[PDB]
């Protein structure tokens, strides 16, 4: 089931390689969009005291349930925001933890889905989501 | 400045502004460059004077740009 | 990080770490707050190295 | 079993140590071989009566530093503070006698730049002297760390490596001691 | 001549980095194109999350549609 | 099956990352990483030094140089780019892999690591810190013949700090040195026996022990040179002998020493070449027995460097330098044979491999040239020989080098170089120096001889030297591409999340996470043959491996 | 560890060879006879193998097969403590800038910046040494 070149270490880890000249990564982004994003992440999570998380991909015939399975995997997930879109069914979801509740994410889960999806219509994605994520950390207060 | 950059933030003065700075490094430029205005006859001074004072300055527009554009805070 | 290398029995290289408070579940401890104090950071200053003997 | 790490990272060390007093060899023969008859020269007038009984506490030193291994390696910790500080003081009295003549062959005009002579032989001699001294110092470096803790095996391989170092000295010397008073 | 000398030295080396850069500059990387909204998204699944701060009840959440 | 991961990697660490880590590591990793940014640093400042010569050598006549700037411009050159960039990163790179190609979690004295690091670097700004001096730094030439280097020829400051900064990074080697044996013998993991470690091993402790051989002596010879200068000694006085005495001595050092930074680069493209051909090294085996011979042959022939004194036993040495030729051509044959039949993609690491055979062979031709007293007798003390060297010292110190760091770069980082700014730099750097090297074997041919500040405009070397002139530019223009692709690439490189960005790594470096945790390992596979990660990775592959290793 | 003190056998064989031989070549063939500074290095140069590769012998005919030393063997073979790795320390550099300072003073021929150098020397060598054996303060 591992892919070429892909082994099982002793201690259950995966000893991966790619072929030389390859990239191991090759998210289909700009290197310096990828970066104003984590930069967005990273510094709007600090400012709120609360995990930030972007998901890209289907959701299913319902958005708003596959949205709730997806946040599990993202750590900590009672204080995590978890902001779904995908592109080919055109539709954004915004699913946040328990402890999130309470601190001023309802008024700014609109803004960031009106804000990500005024930027998704001039057909940029990443733009788009570094918008939504900006509007959302600030409307967030620390813990 | 808060916990994650200076662990010790609310222990005591972690923070300077980023302006005083700035507008030191280019008066630090600009005391270099004035010092010009003297008695020697030689060059090589004078040199050594243009170098630091236009590698303080090429720093301080490195920095000034990069905090523009967002890449660092 | 009191300097000891272990091997472990599929490779793994851990070092033994001496926790200065209590511990969780399993080995790794609880982290503790800073008190503004110098924390200890050699094993030989905690009493490790144990006396010479007494004795001229 | 195990090999002591220390142990081989000091007899590899000792072996390069051994080429430093390469050079210093070779500066003597080139010199003895442009002596054009004397060597030494006048007016250095070497003496048997005092280098012999010097040298002779140099040996007896590595005897001592030899017992001292025997007590570490036995946990004895005051058994090897006793010989090694013996050892310290017939190591010190070696400096001791080897400045007495260095004092005697300078005032009888052989200095460094007073002949050729003088300059192998007072850097030769001078540079294991340096190493003597610096051994002196290991003595006493291991002898404070022996009061700070307990007595653990890698105390004790501390002290075995300081012999090994204390050993190399004295068995340099001999070659010194061969070349220089003998080999004329 | 000392014309000919000091343009050769400073000449050359800028004029052989123009042309070797553009050969190799020109060429594309192994960065993948940026994906496009009217392209579907064949790609994997992404999920990014922050690393901070460091370390089920769902309270709620909100849709859209673009 | 959803992992959370950042959009992209931590381009740099908070604030005080780096600092206190700097002075009070003991981690290989890191000590490694500190000795390339410092090697290149001085392969800067003193590229910047034969700058000033090449320029200056340009047109007849001192234009901006005069002969005493000059002649100091080459000995800190020389002193510069030999023992202060080219002998430290012989041990740079053994900092980085040599622990995880052995399997182990650190060096054998992790302190006495550090402590090297520092020594150098402190010796390094010494020798260096004589141009401050009012008299300026040494002017007397890397080989400090006597008596030139005597108080009575060579007065100034400049040459004392020369000779007591050599001490001091002298003293650093050899404790690196000694680290990197006992760190062999005893640091290696289970099932990793002495014929089983990758080359690249091999030739770091083969060159240790080197080290122990050269270096001591060098440092007993800088001391009796000191005694000259201030004791007012007679170790080197031409009429007790030291003219040849202190020759001797000193090319005792220096022939071991070039092997010194010969030898762990010959490791270093032994390393590449099987990764990128998808085959395993040809002539395992004998590539150890030709490392072994190449060691013990340099030692006894230190002598060919002095040829034109007509004081040293010519059979003997010129035999035993033609012995040399045969471990060395052995090399080639193994190299190209792990080409063959193969399949190569040539990337950077593998181009700039490419680039040490091609170059490295013509200098090679040289060497053999020289190696005759009779040929030797009109080429010596010419730049005839500044050709050859400059072929046999940039084949390996330079394009091995730049190999070793683009092959390692993400192991040591998680991110990958650019593959097209590497292509532009390697072929920049090729066709400078083939330009500023090649026509330099024509000009010692004609009767110009080395260190030479001034030449008149009758002698005719001035149309080959501004060719010289302007390759040279080149190799410095050559550096940018690489200096920008190493600031870029360590924030905003490619990211690596996999063990083998190469895919067909052998040693055991490739088996751990790039970067390696402060261990080096998290687990250790089986180890049976000289590629465990191979192994490892393609487990239907050991039975071909097996029945196909003889032909 | 048998292959360990082979290596330095097979090179004091070869050290050994070239010391007498030159040596001999010398006497009767060099002008001047004996070639003194370059045959002491050669004899000295086989001293460093043979008390290297004598040690190696004495150790390896102690200790059985070691897990590095076993053709087949498995990593689970040397699971356990390795030893004592310094985890951190500031004194190497220290130690460096004493003996720097020492060098400076040799340099310039400063009798002051000597003696302050080797005093720094040893203080600085103390520490290292003293790092981790230093007990807790009795106050
Ligand atoms: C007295 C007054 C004198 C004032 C003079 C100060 C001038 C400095 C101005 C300045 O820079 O401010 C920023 C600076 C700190 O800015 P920051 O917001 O904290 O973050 C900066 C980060 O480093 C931001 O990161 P970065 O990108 O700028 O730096 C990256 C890198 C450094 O990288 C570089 O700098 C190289 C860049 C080359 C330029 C190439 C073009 C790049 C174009 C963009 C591409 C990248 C995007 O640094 C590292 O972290 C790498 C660590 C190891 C590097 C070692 C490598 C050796 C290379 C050897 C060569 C071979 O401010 C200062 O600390 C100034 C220090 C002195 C202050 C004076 C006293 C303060 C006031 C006192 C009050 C009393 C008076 C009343
Ligand atoms: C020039 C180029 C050089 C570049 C810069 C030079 C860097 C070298 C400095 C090394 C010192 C680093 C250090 O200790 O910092 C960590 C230290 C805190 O360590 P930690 O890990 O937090 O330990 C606390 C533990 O929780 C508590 O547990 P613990 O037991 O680990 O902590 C106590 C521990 C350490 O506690 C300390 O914090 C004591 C550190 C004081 C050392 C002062 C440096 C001298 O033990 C001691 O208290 C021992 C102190 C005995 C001092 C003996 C010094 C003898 C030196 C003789 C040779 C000197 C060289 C001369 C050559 C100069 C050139 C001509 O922070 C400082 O104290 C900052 C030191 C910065 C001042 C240096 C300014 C000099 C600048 C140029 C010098 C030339
Ligand atoms: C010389 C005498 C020394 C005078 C005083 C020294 C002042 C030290 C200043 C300081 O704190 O520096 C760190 C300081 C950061 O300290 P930190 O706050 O603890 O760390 C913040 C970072 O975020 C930390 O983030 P990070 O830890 O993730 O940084 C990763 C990376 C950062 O890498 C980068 O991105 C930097 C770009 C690399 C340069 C490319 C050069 C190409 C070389 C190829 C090598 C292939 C491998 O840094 C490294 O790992 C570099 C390690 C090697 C540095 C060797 C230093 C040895 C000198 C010891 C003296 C002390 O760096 C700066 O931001 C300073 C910027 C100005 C640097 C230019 C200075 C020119 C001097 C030439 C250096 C050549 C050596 C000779
Ligand atoms: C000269 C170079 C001598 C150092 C070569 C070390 C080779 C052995 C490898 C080793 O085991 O490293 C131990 C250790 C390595 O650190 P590590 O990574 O923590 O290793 C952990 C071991 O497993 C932990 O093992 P440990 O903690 O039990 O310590 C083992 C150590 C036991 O250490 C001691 O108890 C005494 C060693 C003190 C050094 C002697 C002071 C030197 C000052 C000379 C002053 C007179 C002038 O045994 C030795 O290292 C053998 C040294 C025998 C003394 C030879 C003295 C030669 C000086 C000749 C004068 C010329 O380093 C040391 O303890 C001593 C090294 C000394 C470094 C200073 C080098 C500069 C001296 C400049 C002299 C010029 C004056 C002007
Ligand atoms: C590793 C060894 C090594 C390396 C890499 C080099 C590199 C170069 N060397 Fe050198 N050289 C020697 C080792 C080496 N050299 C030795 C041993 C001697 C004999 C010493 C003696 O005679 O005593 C010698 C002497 C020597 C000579 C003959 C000396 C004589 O005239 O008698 C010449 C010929 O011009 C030469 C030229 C060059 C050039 C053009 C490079 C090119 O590689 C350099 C170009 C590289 C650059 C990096 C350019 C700089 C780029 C910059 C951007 C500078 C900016 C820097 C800062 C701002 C800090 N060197
Ligand atoms: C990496 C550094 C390096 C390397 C590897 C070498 C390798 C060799 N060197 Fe050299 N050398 C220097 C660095 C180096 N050298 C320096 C820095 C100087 C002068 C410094 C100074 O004076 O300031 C110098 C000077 C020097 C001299 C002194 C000349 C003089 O000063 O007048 C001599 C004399 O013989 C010499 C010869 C050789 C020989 C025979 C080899 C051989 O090892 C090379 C053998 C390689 C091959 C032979 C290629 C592979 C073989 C084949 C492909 C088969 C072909 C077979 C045949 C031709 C029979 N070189
Ligand atoms: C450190 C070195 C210390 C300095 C040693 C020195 O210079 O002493 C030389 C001195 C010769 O001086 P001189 O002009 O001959 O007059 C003496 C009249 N009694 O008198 C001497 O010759 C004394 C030499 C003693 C041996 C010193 C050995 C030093 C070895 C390391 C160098
Ligand atoms: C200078 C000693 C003279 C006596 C000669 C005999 C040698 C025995 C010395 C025993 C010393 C015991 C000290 C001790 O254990 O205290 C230790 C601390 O003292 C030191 O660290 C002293 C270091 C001395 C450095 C200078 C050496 C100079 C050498 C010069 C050589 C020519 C233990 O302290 P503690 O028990 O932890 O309180
Ligand atoms: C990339 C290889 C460059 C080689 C340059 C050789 C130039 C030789 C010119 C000779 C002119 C004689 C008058
Ligand atoms: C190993 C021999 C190398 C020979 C290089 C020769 C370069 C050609 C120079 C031509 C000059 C014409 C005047
Ligand atoms: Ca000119
Ligand atoms: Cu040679
Ligand atoms: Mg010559």
């Amino acid at each position: 089931d591992l892919p070429y070149g892909s082994a099982l270490t002793s201690s259950g880890r995966i000893s991966a390689v790619t072929e030389p000249g390859e990239l191991s990564v090759h998210y289909p982004f700009p290197t310096m969009d990828l970066v104003v994003l984590d930069d967005a992440l990273k510094y709007g999570s600090r400012a709120a005291k609360a995990r930030f998380a972007v998901y890209i991909g289907p959701l299913g015939a319902d958005t708003a349930a596959t949205a709730r399975e997806i946040l599990a995997n993202v750590p900590t997930p009672e204080n995590a925001v978890l902001l779904a879109v995908s592109p080919d069914q055109r539709a954004i979801e915004v699913v946040y933890g328990a402890d999130v509740k309470g601190r001023g994410i309802e008024s700014a889960a609109p803004l960031g889905v009106s804000a990500a999806a005024a930027s998704f219509k001039e057909g940029n994605l990443i733009d788009g989501l570094i918008s939504a994520v900006r509007v959302m950390s600030a409307g967030v207060s620390p813990a | 400045v808060d916990v994650e950059d200076v662990p010790s933030a609310e222990w005591g003065w972690s923070h300077m502004p980023i302006g005083v700075m700035h507008i030191g490094g280019l008066l630090s430029a600009a005391f270099l460059l004035v010092m010009m205005r003297g008695n020697h006859v030689g060059h090589v001074e004078d040199w050594f004077l243009i170098g630091f004072a236009a590698v303080i300055v090429a720093l301080v527009g490195r920095n000034w740009w990069l905090r523009r554009r967002g890449w660092i805070r | 990080e009191t300097g000891i290398i272990k091997r472990l029995p599929h490779g793994a290289y851990v070092e033994l770490h001496q926790p200065l408070g209590p511990v969780d579940e399993h080995g790794h401890p609880i982290p503790l707050e800073y008190a503004g104090a110098p924390l200890p950071k050699r094993m030989n200053k905690l009493g490790s190295g144990g006396a010479p003997g007494t004795g001229s | 079993n195990r090999p002591n790490m220390v142990s081989v990272g000091t007899i590899v060390w000792l072996s390069s140590e051994l080429m430093f007093f390469a050079g210093l060899f070779a500066m003597y023969f080139t010199a003895r071989a442009q002596a054009g008859g004397a060597w030494p020269p006048e007016p250095t007038e070497l003496n048997l009566a005092l280098a012999v009984p010097v040298t002779l506490v140099l040996i007896a030193s590595s005897f001592t530093c030899q017992m001292g291994v025997f007590a570490a390696e036995r946990g004895d910790v005051f058994g090897l503070r006793r010989w090694y500080v013996i050892t310290f003081l017939m190591g010190l009295f070696f400096v001791l006698g080897q400045g007495y003549e260095y004092i005697h062959l300078v005032e009888h005009g052989t200095t460094i730049p007073g002949s050729a002579y003088g300059s192998v032989f007072y850097l030769a001699t001078g540079f294991h002297g340096l190493h003597v001294i610096g051994g002196l110092v290991a003595f006493v470096l291991l002898l404070a760390r022996t009061k700070m803790s307990k007595f653990t095996p890698a105390q004790a391989t501390a002290a075995i490596v300081v012999s090994y170092y204390w050993h190399f000295v004295d068995i340099v010397w001999i070659a010194l001691f061969a070349t220089i008073y003998f080999v004329r | 001549s000392t014309a000919l000398t000091h343009g050769l030295i400073g000449g050359v080396p800028l004029v052989l980095f123009a042309v070797l850069a553009l050969i190799f500059l020109t060429r594309k990387g192994p960065h993948p194109d940026t994906y496009k909204m009217s392209d579907p998204w064949t790609h994997a699944p992404i999920l990014w999350a922050a690393e901070e701060p460091r370390e089920v009840v769902i309270g709620g959440g909100a849709s859209g549609k673009w | 099956e959803l992992e959370a991961r950042r959009p992209f990697p931590e381009r740099m660490g908070p604030k005080g990352n780096l600092i206190y880590k700097l002075i009070t590591t003991t981690d290989h990793k890191l000590i490694g990483i500190m000795y390339c940014v410092v090697c290149f640093a001085f392969f800067l400042v003193g590229g910047l030094m034969a700058l000033f010569m090449r320029t200056e050598l340009a047109m007849p006549g001192l234009q901006f140089l005069s002969n005493e700037q000059f002649n100091q411009l080459f000995t800190m050159h020389g002193t510069v780019m030999l023992l202060f960039y080219a002998t430290p990163i012989v041990f740079g790179f053994a900092n980085l892999v040599l622990p995880l190609q052995i399997g182990a979690p650190d060096v054998a004295f992790p302190r006495l690591n550090a402590l090297s690091f520092w020594l150098f670097l402190f010796g390094a700004l010494i020798a260096i810190a004589g141009f401050i001096t009012p008299g300026g730094a040494a002017d007397f030439g890397w080989t400090a013949y006597s008596p030139l280097t005597d108080a009575i020829h060579s007065p100034g400051a400049g040459g004392d700090l020369w000779i007591m900064g050599l001490a001091v990074g002298g003293l650093g080697t050899i404790l690196g040195g000694v680290n990197m044996i006992t760190t062999v013998v005893c640091m290696r993991a289970p099932g990793m026996t002495m014929f089983r470690m990758p080359i690249f091993t091999w030739n770091i402790l083969v060159t240790s022990i080197l080290v122990l051989i050269a270096f001591p002596i060098l440092t007993a010879a800088l001391f009796g040179l000191a005694a000259d200068r201030h004791l007012g000694a007679h170790i080197y006085d031409p009429a007790n002998g030291g003219v040849l005495l202190w020759q001797h001595l000193f090319w005792f050092f220096g022939h071991p020493e070039v092997y010194i930074i010969a030898l762990p680069f010959f490791g270093i493209v032994s390393e590449i070449f099987p990764v990128f051909s998808r085959k395993p090294i040809f002539g395992y085996t004998t590539l150890i027995y030709a490392t072994l011979a190449i060691a013990a042959l340099s030692v006894a022939v230190w002598a060919h460097h002095m040829y034109a004194t007509g004081a040293v036993l010519l059979p003997f040495f010129s035999f035993m330098t033609f012995l040399i030729a045969v471990p060395t051509g052995i090399k080639f044959f193994n190299w190209i044979g792990t080409m063959w039949k193969g399949q190569l993609t040539f990337e950077t690491p593998m181009l700039f491999s490419v680039g040490f055979l091609i170059t490295f062979l013509l200098g090679g031709l040289s060497g053999v040239l020289l190696a005759s007293p009779p040929l030797d007798f009109h080429v010596t003390d010419s730049y005839f020989v500044i050709a050859h060297f400059h072929y046999v010292l940039f084949g390996t110190i330079v394009f091995a080098t730049y190999a070793g760091i683009y092959f390692w770069f993400p192991k040591m980082t998680g991110r990958l170089l650019d593959e097209r700014l590497g292509k532009l730099h390697f072929w920049l750097t090729f066709i400078g120096f083939h330009t500023t090297f090649l026509v330099q074997h024509w000009l010692g041919d004609e009767g110009m001889p080395r260190r030479y500040a001034d030449y008149l405009p009758t002698d005719g070397f001035t149309t080959l030297n501004v060719i010289s002139t302007v390759g040279a530019f080149i190799l410095g223009v050559s550096m940018l591409p690489f200096v920008w692709n190493v600031f870029k690439s360590w924030r905003y490189g490619e990211p690596v999340t996999v063990d083998d960005p190469w895919g067909y790594g052998n040693s055991l470096e490739w088996a751990t996470s790039c970067p390696p945790p402060r261990h080096n390992f998290t687990e250790l596979p089986r180890i049976r043959s000289e590629r465990p990660a191979f192994e490892l990775h393609y487990p239907h592959m050991v039975e071909r491996m097996r029945a196909e290793a003889h032909v | 560890m048998h292959i360990e003190a082979r290596l330095f056998e097979i090179l004091t064989a070869f050290f050994a060879l070239a010391a007498v031989v030159y040596a001999v070549l010398t006497a009767m063939f060099a002008t001047g006879g004996v070639e003194w500074a370059g045959t002491t290095a050669l004899v000295l140069t086989t001293g460093l193998t043979l008390i290297t590769g004598t040690f190696f012998r004495f150790v390896a005919r102690r200790l059985d097969t070691r897990p590095e030393d076993y053709e087949d063997a498995e990593i689970s073979d040397g699971a356990g403590e390795l030893g004592f790795f310094a985890p951190h320390s500031w004194w190497p550099i220290l130690i460096s800038l004493s003996f720097s300072t020492a060098a400076v003073g040799a340099a310039l021929w400063l009798p002051w910046l000597i003696a302050a150098g080797v005093a720094f020397v040893i203080t600085s060598v103390c520490g290292l040494v003293f790092e981790y054996y230093w007990g807790p303060e009795k106050h």
